[PDB]
RNA sequence: AACGAGACUCUGGCAUGCUAACUAGUUACGCGACCGGUCGGCGUAACUUCUUAGAGGGACAAGUGGCGUUCAGCCACCCGAGAUUGAGCAAUAACAGGUCUGUGAUGCCCUUAGAUGUCCGGGGCUGCACGCGCGCUACACUGACUGGCUCAGCGUGUGCCUACCCUACGCCGGCAGGCGCGGGUAACCCGUUGAACCCCAUUCGUGAUGGGGAUCGGGGAUUGCAAUUAUU
């Protein structure tokens, strides 16, 4: 009667809890509007401004999140909201509604279901970072 | 209509709590308020001459979100970036008496007490008025 | 006796895993409540040195590593039996530290 | 050339501030400083009384940007 | 259904040129709520044609060294510019963006051939993807260069060139470079 | 690019020549039989032999190979 | 925030031609011995708002901010603000202002030049005093 | 007093490095090969390898 | 010459530590309690167990 | 030359799949050359160097 | 046929599948607190999604379509976590490359008792008319300041000789610090590592300005046996 999925960017892991509820989506115990980078409030609200409030009216989402930064935790929250609603519709609704959710979520942006797998390369001696090298001189 | 501190943006909640603490009167404001910098990295004294009320508000709110903190954790909360000369910048801590004369100022309104684990946390009587003013700030933004 | 805790450490992993599997097998055959082999995180010991002995060429560094792997297995068993099955798993490289509650 | 501006209100420029500033369709602290030849703090603060006058609409308020338009 | 910054819609935006239709994004399904997308557009050649050109302008806004990572800084610069554009013109502020990208990119460049110090160039065509790439570069460096030591902010200085490139004026820095990049191009031909 | 060295091609040629009855067109059942016939040091070579075998079994239907 | 009329455009305090149209806290900075930090403390001790500029100040509040620069220790300004805390001659706590800063540090320097010390001689040759390296830097203005 | 786990495995190494280098310097002209240190709870056993052991004891 | 020669306080500093096999004082690895030279560590590294992986 | 050949023929008779003996120094004269006494197979690169080839 | 290339080894990415977790937890149940909400607040149980780390999977140019003497292979696309992750190791043959200042590696020579040994004390290695290199901070409005808000990952930590630490918390101090008082040989404590740009508000207003901080005059405090040629 409950779902637990994880969303993921560079280091962040937002883990969404979906049980049968009314529609209070909470990040770490606070609303989606009050989440502090409000420049990306629409980035947070994409999976509910896409599929409407009525497809979320039966669930209740308490998202916890830790790791990464601010932008990387926004892209982890919205991935776990999508991956939680899809798993709820697969586990307690039919496959057809899961398909009709998944095609709109994929059609907007595939990074609402598939993790972004790129991480930071390692620094090497000889330069300041992974690819860049120290300045050299002549004679 | 169950309002808690987390159901409102904190940047106005701190202003509301500072206005409530200022209007109470019985907050033990120290003697060196109009002379000090709040850390060793800030190059000027703060602009608002009532800075002690805003600081004593936000220390209490960080005791709402996680208690068990003391003057050492409050030094790490209110720490910033020290721009130092032609050497690169580094994170410097805050003060340990500006962050200590707020903590036993909140004891002056019996809003906090020293917990058994060592730091300081909120009393239930001090958890009353924080939620009261959270309701008072969540009830004055949607109607106007 | 509650909380007989066996601490197992080695630099390689296959021998440590072999000893840990033999210990939990030899404890489970005597019908004891055996908690699983928990795995504390792996610490890596890095030391990076210049390759050169003198200090001349093209600034080539080395990257040495020693990795230390650590397990615990916990037993709710009396003390007069536990000192038998650990004394027979004589394998090199793996170090045993037994503590009682 | 260097910019000589005025830190406080002038008698003549206060007439310029009160009648065509509600007739611009874009009022912003870096156009008022350029047109009426004032400093930025008069543009930042003297405009914020016109919101209380009810003569100028407020579009967007930000740290680094303030956008005012006229009503109707 | 999808409005950029929740307010500006895309259905009435009309690209003029056929040369830039397949390359300039949103009209239909590149409609996004925000320019921030964080997508792997540089993973292959020609893949960045399928990215929304609002994100193109945002990404080229942060060019100089003290602003090189700041994306949340430049997206609010573009958002605040899309208010000043709408105030100073009165229409949808995305049609003026494609009017500026259509107008600003050159259509005949000169390719450099010579020896060490000797320059004898020759005129060639311009691919329309390089036209889109060099449209946004001239726009963004015009906004950057005319806001440097000036009371004007970057949001006003971007908007007052993003309309002046749509109107084809020669006070904008962008069209001042395009007509000279074609003037020295015709001079060899 | 993706060129198979003499190890993959030599091993694939002998394992076709000796065990042609078990090999078909599926790469997966080719991999499950190439790890039961041969003793390959493991997977990233095992999947390269079994892929050239799966490209080499399709080449036998269309005629002989040299 | 109306048109001012009694606008003393130049304030002649302590033999210094300070600004009159800057802010009231950063106008006092233009005298020697007052930085941006000291003027804020004397203005908060004088109980004046710092929104105002320098030209609308009534002459009571003009003189009462100069008289807290001639003797700040009566007004609870502590000793760690002062320009010379423990003086070498009288041991007195004072904030040296513009007329006597040169007239004090000259005597501090030539005090070290009568003594024939490692620092006064280093000042007398014009080289660097605080132990910097002197090979590659400081080349500007030297011949 | 005990010691850290990071120190105990590094001090274990420098034992067998000095032991081996000492036995190299000692028995290099007696065909010495290496050592093998096995630690029991009773004792610590050191097994020397050599070509002709019977001319080493 | 009794309150003298080994008199000077060598309680810290660069010349109170030396390598444990070289007895040399420069380029010293004190980390994890090695206390070897940077050159003599590289000779005995595989004996200690520090393997070069990446 | 003779002393390296004796060792090399012993350690090839004893079943090693190949060996390599190098004696560097001033074995005759004042400029110092080297030698290279090699036989059989010998792997230099990769990870099997750790367990297949035995150096000293 | 042999070596080098490739294979190989470590690492990144995937797994609601397996193995198990009071030195990691989530969910649920009571209790408590403040208004069904909020708890990083307290104890029990279902269990491993999140955390750890082991085995085993998974990707092969395997599928489709083009081009290839229809060969080796190349290009595009579906399905996919993924359709070149990043390193390590690295031949034959050489160099009048560097290293005797890493070695109790070492040949010859020099010196060996007003010593070229070695200790002690004090200086110097930093010295400045000036050339030449690696860099840090900047020249500002995409900004400086003063408040407010909210997020990491790799690590290290009480030492044979050996003196020498990570530090929570209470008090006194503007502050640098000072007193006690606890924890931690560590997934048990610092530590939910309450990082900085970033984000949100106030002030400043294109000027050598509040940008920029060099160079200097006074104090105060730690480290040390010693701080003057400024240790910080
Ligand atoms: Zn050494």
């Amino acid at each position: 009667q409950s779902v637990q999925v994880f969303g993921r960017k560079k280091t962040a892991t937002a883990v969404a809890h979906c049980k049968r509820g009314n529609g209070l989506i909470k990040v770490n115990g606070r609303p989606l509007e009050m989440i502090e980078p409000r420049t990306l409030q629409y980035k947070l609200l994409e999976p509910v401004l896409l599929l409407g409030k009525e497809r979320f009216a039966g669930v209740d989402i308490r998202v916890r999140v830790k790791g990464g930064g601010h932008v990387a935790q926004i892209y982890a929250i919205r991935q776990s909201i999508s991956k939680a609603l899809v798993a709820y519709y697969q586990k307690y609704v039919d496959e057809a509604s899961k398909k009709e959710i998944k095609d709109i979520l994929i059609q907007y942006d595939r990074t609402l279901l598939v993790a972004d797998p790129r991480r930071c390369e390692s620094k090497k001696f000889g330069g300041p970072g992974a690819r860049a090298r120290y300045q050299k001189s002549y004679r | 209509p169950g309002v808690t501190v987390k159901d409102v943006n904190q940047q106005e909640f701190v202003r509301a709590l500072a206005a409530f603490l200022k209007k109470s009167g019985k907050l033990k404001v120290p003697e060196w308020v109009d002379t000090v910098k709040l850390a060793k990295h800030k190059e000027l004294a703060p602009y608002d001459e009532n800075w002690f009320y805003t600081r004593a508000a936000s220390t209490a709110r960080h005791l709402y979100l996680r208690g068990g903190a003391g003057v050492g954790s409050m030094t790490k909360i209110y720490g910033g970036r020290q721009r130092n000369g032609v050497m690169p910048s580094h994170f410097s801590r805050g003060s340990k008496s500006v962050a200590r004369r707020v903590l036993q100022a909140l004891e002056g309104l019996k809003m906090v007490e020293k917990d058994q684990d060592g730091g300081r946390k909120l009393t239930p009587q001090g958890q009353r008025d924080l939620d009261r003013i959270a309701g008072q700030v969540a009830a004055a933004n949607k109607k106007h | 006796i509650h909380r007989i805790r066996i601490t197992l450490t080695s630099r390689n992993v296959k021998s440590l895993e072999k000893v840990c599997a033999d210990l939990i097998r030899g404890a489970k055959e005597k019908n004891l409540k055996v908690k699983g082999p928990v795995r504390m995180p792996t610490k890596t010991l890095r030391i990076t040195t210049r390759k050169t002995p003198c200090g001349e060429g093209s600034k080539t560094w080395d990257r040495f590593q020693m990795r230390i792997h650590k397990r615990l297995i916990d037993l709710h068993s009396p003390s007069e039996i536990v000192k038998q099955i650990t004394s027979i798993s004589i394998e090199p490289g793996v170090e045993v530290e037994v503590t009682i509650a | 050339d260097k910019l000589n501006n005025l830190v406080l209100f002038d008698k003549a420029t206060y007439d310029k501030l009160c009648k065509e500033v509600p007739n611009y369709k874009l009022i912003t602290p870096a156009v008022v400083s350029e047109r009426l030849k004032i400093r930025g703090s008069l543009a930042r603060a003297a405009l914020q009384e016109l919101l209380s006058k009810g003569l100028i609409k407020l579009v967007s308020k930000h740290r680094a940007q303030v956008i005012y338009t006229r009503n109707t | 259904d999808i409005k950029l910054f929740g307010k500006w819609s895309t259905d009435d935006v009309q690209i003029n040129d056929i040369s830039l239709q397949d390359y300039i994004a949103v009209k239909e399904k590149y409609a996004k709520y925000l320019p921030h997308s964080a997508g792997r557009y540089a993973a292959k050649r020609f893949r960045k044609a399928q990215c929304p050109i609002v994100e193109r302008l945002t990404n080229s806004m942060m060019m100089h060294g003290r602003n090189n990572g700041k994306k949340l800084m430049t997206v609010r610069i573009v958002k605040h510019a899309f208010e000043i554009i709408h105030l100073l013109t009165g229409e949808n502020p995305l049609q003026v963006l494609v009017n500026a990208i259509i107008n600003s990119g050159p259509r005949e460049d000169s390719t450099r051939i010579g020896r060490a110090g000797t320059v004898r160039r020759q005129a060639v065509d311009v691919s329309p993807l390089r036209r889109v790439n060099q449209a946004i570069w001239l726009l963004c460096t015009g906004a950057r260069e005319a806001a440097f030591r000036n009371i004007k902010t970057i949001a006003e200085c971007l908007a007052d060139e993003l309309i002046n490139a749509a109107k084809g004026s020669s006070n904008s820095y962008a069209i001042k470079k395009k007509d000279e990049l074609e003037r020295v191009a015709k001079s060899n031909r | 690019g993706r060129v198979r060295t003499k190890t993959v091609k030599k091993a694939a040629r002998v394992i076709i020549e000796k065990y042609y009855t078990r090999l078909g067109n599926d790469f997966h059942t080719n991999k499950r039989v190439c790890e039961e016939i041969a003793i390959i040091p493991s997977k990233k070579l095992r999947n390269k032999i079994a892929g050239y075998v799966t490209h080499l079994m399709k080449r036998i239907q269309r005629g002989p190979v040299r | 925030l109306v048109i001012p009329e009694k606008f003393q455009h130049i304030l002649r305090v302590l033999n210094t031609n300070i600004d009159g149209r800057r802010k009231i806290a950063f106008a006092i900075t233009a005298i020697k011995g007052v930085g941006r930090r000291y003027a804020h403390v004397v203005l908060r001790k004088a109980d004046i708002d710092l929104t105002k500029r320098a030209g609308e100040l009534t002459e009571d509040e003009v003189e009462r901010v100069i008289t807290i620069m001639q003797n700040p220790r009566q007004y609870k300004i502590p000793d760690w603000f002062l320009n010379r805390q423990k003086d070498v001659k009288d041991g007195k706590y004072s904030q040296v202002l513009a007329n006597g800063l040169d007239n004090k540090l000259r005597e501090d320097l030539e005090r070290l030049k009568k003594i024939r010390a490692h620092r006064g001689l280093r000042h007398f040759w014009g080289l660097r005093v605080r132990g910097q390296h002197t090979k590659t830097t400081g080349r500007r203005g030297r011949t | 007093v005990q010691i850290s786990k990071k120190r105990k495995f590094v001090a274990d190494g420098i034992f067998k490095a000095e032991l081996n280098e000492f036995l190299t310097r000692e028995l290099a002209e007696d065909g010495y090969s290496g050592v093998e240190v096995r630690v029991t709870p009773t004792r610590t056993e050191i097994i020397i390898l050599a070509t002709r052991t019977q001319n080493v004891l | 010459h009794q309150q003298l020669y080994w008199s000077h306080p060598r309680k810290f500093g660069q010349g109170s530590r030396s390598c444990r096999v070289c007895s040399n004082r420069h380029g010293l690895i004190r980390k994890y309690g090695l206390n070897m030279c940077r050159q003599c560590f590289r000779q005995y590294a595989k004996d200690i167990g520090f393997i070069k992986l990446d | 030359r003779r002393a390296c050949y004796g060792v090399l023929r012993f350690i090839m008779e004893s079943g090693a799949k190949g060996c390599e003996v190098v004696v560097s120094g001033k074995l005759r004269g004042q400029r110092a050359k080297s030698m290279k006494f090699v036989d059989g197979l010998m792997i230099h690169s990769g990870d099997p160097v750790n367990y297949y080839v035995d150096t000293a």
